[PDB]
């Protein structure tokens, strides 16, 4: 009845965000279900790229805007627990990257991207209404078909119709020190192409480690580390079938 | 059985009685004016009333002796020495600025024009007053201000600037024609107010292809129109004279009679998706309907250019009979000329300025900072980055050549009066949103449709479209020529609402005729044609093809093949998606009625049975083992085999099956088991 | 999900309808599902024009008729509640007229539109049989074909078969006052085309108002009311996602009118892009202006308007530092009906020719020194002097001190002349005559735009003082001059002045002519003549300048003769030869129409080409210098 899309959501607690620059709040017992309302397609009349929960107020509020926008104020409201969507802040490509929402408007050859709203110079840009939830914003280049080549956009330059934005994979700036447990990184990519399980939640696979009982070993979001010093990083899986799997990280030097 | 149920597809060829007028010779141009409709035709001028197309008055432009020394409009009938050539009208315009006159523009007679005058009481009587435009140019006899129109091909557009009737004329020029008598590729003519000649206001007023490129680089003009204080032209010229591959081009220049100061060519192409069509067959300028407005992003009031782009034989101008139609919101084209292409894309203009010249070497383009300010050093320009468009039909016409197009609006939809090369006249509710099937697709005439079409829409509910095919002029009411031709319910519901008719249980029909009161236009029952097969064993869940139509839920354009289910008795037969079409079903499950449920209605078909197989008798009984003898069986999609080897089936029937026994290296008898997808009751033994 | 068309129904309380001359009753819990069934197609064979439910009964009885149906007795029964189909009773257009279902039976000429079942007197009445589902009413006019024109009813009148019907939109009919709370109305749509829910309902919003608990405020059905005293009345939305919305009612848009004061706006964004806080909220610096604003404007929201009627609409920027941010982004309806400069604050800085306006202040000094009409912006082409021709700008360059910034705004059968003449100016193009012109001052001539094929001056050459178009007749008075400069008239003028390289000696042989008074209006039937250098319709013309007399006629008379082929404007004059066809043609363009007013002779027009040449019993058309005389003066000050 619910999906732990928090495996996708980004967590920062004891904080709050306000944008007093002229908002929907729904009562749920769990941030997971509030995220589920946000995840549910058509369910949310506004496109929430964030939301905060507090267990204490029994209320959840959802923002159609992340901290990345201007006009947002960051404060220490300890009861409030933020929830971002790392997909926007990714600035990385995951395979086909069908769900790429990042704000890159430049192509490999350096000619501006055409807005998806303007039919000049390319009239195959009728997609802003064709595919709801494409997040296809004003100009930034996405992958509305989830086509394999990568996020492509139409160029203002009349000659070339579409060119694929080159966008570096998250792995390229990620290395692993031979132990890996010292490495405190940003990846969430196993070898089998699955996303980790949430540490703080214990569902569905039930694991022994909780971040509160082992703080400063960074069991945050779903970040493949070495909790016990394995050669290369690892986590429990969301997948009901596989208990746990490593994560493949390249090595750095110098 | 897709072929058999093709009767669902509309009857493409049905015959219509519409006001049809015929001429003795081919018709080239036609003009509508004050409840008369004039036609120019080979050697003749015809004026006809609209609603009947009765040839009320006929004025004959006689074939005319062409003799080298006989002057154009002096009378040389007395000459006995030199050929009885004929004339074909290429420019017929109406002027009413000065007085209600018609102007005709002949081919043979050196291309000199003449004007007919309408008397006040009676307008059809054109033959009464005819005056030939002609002025002996005493000052500079070397040039023709009055030798207007060429022979090979021309377009002529009349306008009233500054209290001034200006003819913007384009000509096709063969190298041979010039030294005898000069002409010009594009030119601007003032009519002398005393209506007895034309004047070239300045050597600038014209542009002629340089003397060397006459025989090569021929440009033929295909359309000419005015908008927004600009006079565009549409032509087809090779991108490079050496390359010799013709491509579509557009011409822009403000309407200043002094001459063509802001002269800009741009390449225009329409692609499909990257297949590019380099040829344009016809064009029509119109305003768009509400639906298309957003869909191409244009405001409801802006002008729009519709062009039927066609693929052309490679390295040649001949169309390949693969076509498209594409829409060019005029605001987009004007923006493209002024700022979308930068100086690097621009060049000098080859055919006039020359391959190498001081102008070609270097010049600033006051392209953005100035619009049309008359410059004594006017610059001829040729862009290189074609304005790319995409198809409006997504290539549904990829195989059939289009030759003539027109467009009107209706409600919020916008309609196209397409015409093909073999004389079929479609009408399509055009939208990028959905592939929409023509609601009129009758065959008009054997000859190709002419691009010259006159369309008048009156009070927005009564209109018509004169179209010209070969020697035939026909009046088509745009209001929906009919809907009798529809026979498939989905088609009945897909026909745009402006034609009021809907399904009543057997055929698409106008509302007020069929009495049953079942006449509906929103929801209708699916129809089954046949079922194969209807003999099923108890255990056999066997492949049943179902032939019918309207098997898909009817929504705007998309068909929801998902709101479908099949009920057999009480159980539901196993419906498989990839082989279920609004055309046919392919399902796999004591006469029983099959029921088919759809998102709209449920249909009952009684042609099904759960037949219990019977086998009783076998031939032979005792014989040899050679494995070549025939076997005869009898009883009540199958297969038969013995000893792991399948006998070849000599014959098939419900009540008589013949098989050639397989060869077995054994001398005893075997009970033979039928395998009708399943091992049903075996027969007895036969002595090998 | 299910169905919900109960909202489209009306209701009334404690009445039951009894049709004395006639339908099913079903124990159904929900009168709402009942109404949904009545709206749902195929629910009832008969024509369920309304419904009634009694929750004491809990028996669902749809009524296939209105209370406006004759003979039906209402009865004050508490337990019974009616639910009317608002389509028929409202009788006001809402959106499309394609499916008009309202009870109006009146022609545009106020005749009763006949019963459509009545063959009398007009044939085409079988319309309900011809089109079903169109609600082709008994007698009320309804669109049968979805015709553009709308419901056209076959009038009962013998003379007219059918006459059309006009239905006003409900939104225009409905109005609210500045308070708005006192307003009671049948409008039920929000400002975004959304619909108000039934006040009695508790879904999808269970708001505070219980209409019985707070009666006397008209909380009935979905009608917009002002319960919480907003400047506009508002309702809770039928859509669960939208909490509530304001209702669009006119008083009892984007494009700006005036200084935006009466104007109202839904955009709080400015030129700096900062969104603006509501007049309701004191945020940010707790300005005392926000409480004052409630009194200042009775129409308000989180959006930005002009409560004080400032020049640029103002708001409160969320930026705490700035108290007021101007919402100048919204456009203003590019000039019409204000030919006076001060009425138009023109935000533009580029002239007709192509030169940018200069720093206004030096120009104010020079003009106050020069121009004597009686604080306007620096370097914007708004014209100060409220000139007739409209907005205009100053340019630095000497040869063109000033010019307009381009904006939208609202002889054949003649006699030879026996004697040498001075006003005549023979214009010569590549050393041959092309047009005549008029001599105004010692270095200035008046001609027509039509006469300048090229703009070049290296070729034009003017002669003065001549009796023969080639000069072979005489040369003593021939004055040859180069051409210094060209100045075009206002836009739409077809009028031009050209100024000479050098002055000329003025004597008897060469003469100038005065100009009219600013509104100098000619008496009708006044006689005066044209002088022409044209072809004259002569097999041979020796080259004498040719004179043709003429009489001024009214613009109306020329409208009659031209049979509507002329759309007469203010600036033109029309003078026509009487009973004879004689007029200027080719070569006469720029020729002067000179009319003796009182004691002396004076110029009134320019000969310009139009509608035909020398047509008998047809007048002639010219441009009246009077409309431009002032412009001539201002330019001649250069």
């Amino acid at each position: 009845k619910r999906r732990n899309t928090i495996h996708e959501f980004k967590k920062s607690a004891k904080t709050t965000l306000i944008k007093i620059d002229p908002i929907k709040t729904k009562k749920v017992n769990t941030a997971d279900q509030c995220a589920n309302r946000c995840t549910r397609n058509k369910g949310l009349p506004f496109t929430c790229k964030a939301f905060v929960f507090d267990k204490a107020r029994k209320q959840c509020l959802w923002f159609p805007f992340n901290s990345m926008s201007s006009g947002v104020k960051k404060e220490f409201g300890h009861e409030f627990d933020l929830y971002e969507n790392k997909d926007y802040i990714r600035n990385c490509i995951i395979g086909k990257g069908r769900s790429y929402k990042g704000t890159v408007s430049i192509t490999k050859s350096g000619i501006k991207c055409q807005p998806w709203s303007s039919m000049i110079p390319h009239e195959h840009s009728f997609l802003p209404s064709s595919y709801r939830g494409k997040d296809l914003q004003e100009n930034y280049c996405r992958n509305p078909r989830g086509e394999e080549g990568g996020p492509w956009c139409f160029t203002s330059n009349p000659e070339v119709r579409y060119e694929v934005c080159d966008i570096p994979q998250c792995s390229e700036v990620e290395c692993m020190t031979c132990n890996g447990e010292s490495y405190r990184g940003l990846m969430d990519h196993t070898e089998s192409g699955k996303i980790c399980q949430r540490w703080d939640h214990q569902t569905p696979h039930r694991h022994k480690f909780l971040p509160e009982r082992y703080p400063d070993k960074g069991f945050d979001d779903n970040y493949c580390r070495n909790p016990d010093g394995q050669p290369r990083p690892w986590c429990y899986t969301l997948d009901p079938h596989t208990r746990w799997e490593y994560c493949a990280i390249k090595t750095c030097a110098d | 059985c897709k072929e058999a149920l093709a009767k669902s597809e509309m009857n493409v060829n049905m015959k219509y009685q519409l006001p049809n007028f015929t001429a003795e010779t081919p018709i080239q141009n036609v003009i509508l004016h004050e409840h008369h409709i004039f036609l120019g035709a080979t050697n003749y001028i015809y004026v006809l009333n609209e609603e009947d197309l009765q040839k009320v008055a006929e004025y004959k432009t006689g074939p005319v002796l062409e003799h080298p020394d006989c002057f154009p409009c002096q009378d040389c009938s007395s000459k006995a020495n030199g050929v009885w050539k004929d004339n074909i009208n290429m420019a017929l315009v109406v002027d009413t600025y000065y007085d209600d006159q018609l102007i005709s523009c002949g081919s043979v007679n050196r291309g000199t024009c003449q004007r007919h005058v309408f008397p006040h009481n009676h307008t059809a009587d054109i033959q009464s007053e005819v005056h030939c435009i002609f002025s002996p140019q005493i000052e500079e006899p070397s040039q023709c201000p009055d030798c207007v129109v060429s022979a090979l091909g021309a377009k002529v557009l009349s306008s009233v600037k500054d209290r001034f009737i200006n003819f913007f004329v384009g000509n096709t020029i063969n190298s041979s024609y010039f030294p005898d008598h000069p002409l010009h590729s594009i030119s601007v003519r003032r009519l002398k107010e005393t209506k007895d000649g034309f004047m070239f206001l300045t050597d600038q007023s014209y542009i002629d292809v340089l003397p060397e490129f006459r025989d090569s680089y021929p440009i033929k003009y295909v359309h000419a129109f005015e908008s927004n204080n600009f006079i565009y032209f549409l032509t087809v010229q090779r991108e490079t004279l050496d390359a010799q591959t013709f491509h579509t081009r557009i011409i822009r220049f403000c309407s200043i009679n002094s001459g063509l100061h802001s002269y800009m060519e741009m390449p225009l192409e329409c692609i499909l998706t990257k297949e590019v069509f380099n040829i344009l067959q016809a064009a029509y300028v119109s305003k768009p309907g509400a639906q298309l407005a957003r869909q191409i992003g244009a405001s409801l009031n802006d002008d729009i250019l519709f062009g039927v782009f066609a693929q052309s034989k490679p390295d040649s101008a001949e169309p390949m009979d693969r076509s498209a139609m594409c829409a060019f919101p005029i605001k987009y084209v004007n923006d493209f000329f002024n700022k979308i292409v930068n100086k690097n894309n621009v060049r000098c203009l080859q055919h006039f300025y020359g391959p190498n010249h001081e102008h070609c070497f270097n010049r600033t383009l006051l392209r953005n900072s100035s619009g049309c300010e008359a410059r004594r050093d006017e610059y001829r320009t040729e862009f290189t980055t074609a304005l790319q468009r995409v198809d409006l039909f997504m290539g549904q016409f990829s195989e059939v050549l289009l030759t003539s197009i027109s467009t009107f609006i209706k409600g919020d939809l916008t309609i196209a009066n397409l015409g093909t090369s073999e004389g079929r006249f479609m009408q399509v509710v055009v939208s990028r949103s959905g592939p929409s099937t023509p609601h009129v697709n009758f065959l008009l005439d054997s000859h190709p449709v002419s691009p010259e079409v006159i369309v008048e829409h009156t009070l927005n509910q009564n209109g018509y479209t004169l179209v010209i095919t070969g020697k035939k002029i026909t009046k088509i009411p745009l209001n929906g020529l009919g809907c009798r031709h529809f026979q498939s319910c989905s088609q009945c519901l897909s026909a745009p609402p402006f034609v009021q008719c809907g399904w009543c249980h057997d055929k698409c029909v106008r509302s007020e005729e069929c009495l049953s009161g079942t006449w509906t236009q929103q929801i209708c029952l699916p129809a089954i044609y046949k079922v194969f097969p209807n003999s099923a064993p108890l255990e056999g869940g066997t492949r049943l093809t179902i032939c019918g139509w309207d098997f898909g839920f009817r929504r705007n354009n998309k068909f929801d093949l998902k709101k479908t289910r099949v009920l057999l008795g009480n159980e539901s037969c196993t419906l498989t998606l990839s082989e279920s079409t609004m055309n046919t079903l392919k399902c796999t499950v004591f006469n029983m009625s099959i029921i088919i449920s759809n998102g709209h209605g449920t249909t009952q078909y009684s042609t099904f049975s759960y037949v219990d197989p019977v086998i009783t008798s076998i031939s032979p009984k005792y014989g040899p083992m050679a494995g070549g003898t025939l076997l005869t069986l009898t009883g009540n999609s199958r297969h038969i085999s013995i000893g792991g080897k399948t006998c070849t089936l000599k014959s098939v029937s419900n009540s008589i099956l013949e098989c050639y026994t397989p060869a077995q290296t054994i001398s005893t008898e075997f009970a033979v088991k039928l395998k009708i997808d399943l091992a049903n009751r075996e027969t007895s033994i036969f002595s090998y």
